[PDB]
């Protein structure tokens, strides 16, 4: 009401009680993976000028 | 309808019966009551639009 003195009756009051929040992120599966190690676990590595 | 009431400066008509007729009328009187909140509506679980 923007005041110090409240007459008698029933008011709307509005919010000012303040919550905390968290932050949630989700994301699909982690699938078709990179073959990385195929270029590492390697028998033999690709030639120098080729 | 076309109507002609047969008006003459001797004659009258009186009835010698009558009817008794329940009629019915409709008023609206009060409607619905709403109430509206400012940033549940306009923004909505958002402090910065807060
Ligand atoms: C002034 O007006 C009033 C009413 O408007 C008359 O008073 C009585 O009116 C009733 C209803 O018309 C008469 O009763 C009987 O009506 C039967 C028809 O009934 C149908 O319609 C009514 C609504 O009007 C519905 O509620 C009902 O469900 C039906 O759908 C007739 O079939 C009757 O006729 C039989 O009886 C007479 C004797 O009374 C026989 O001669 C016939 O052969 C038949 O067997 C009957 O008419 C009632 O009779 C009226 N009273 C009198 C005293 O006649 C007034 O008559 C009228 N005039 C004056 C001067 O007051
Ligand atoms: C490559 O080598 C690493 C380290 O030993 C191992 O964890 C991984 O499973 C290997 N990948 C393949 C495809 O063999």
């Amino acid at each position: 009401l923007k005041s110090f003195t409240v007459e008698k009756g029933i008011y709307q009051t509005s919010n000012f009680r303040v919550q905390p929040t968290e932050s949630i992120v989700r994301f699909p599966n982690i699938t078709n993976l990179c073959p990385f190690d195929e270029v590492f676990n390697a028998t033999r590595f690709a030639s120098v000028y080729a | 309808a076309e109507n002609s009431v047969a008006y003459s400066n001797n004659s009258i008509a009186i009835p010698t019966n009558f009817t008794i007729s329940v009629t019915t009328e409709i008023l609206p009187v009060s409607m619905t009551k709403t109430s509206v909140d400012c940033t549940m509506y306009i923004c909505g679980d958002s402090t910065e639009c807060s």
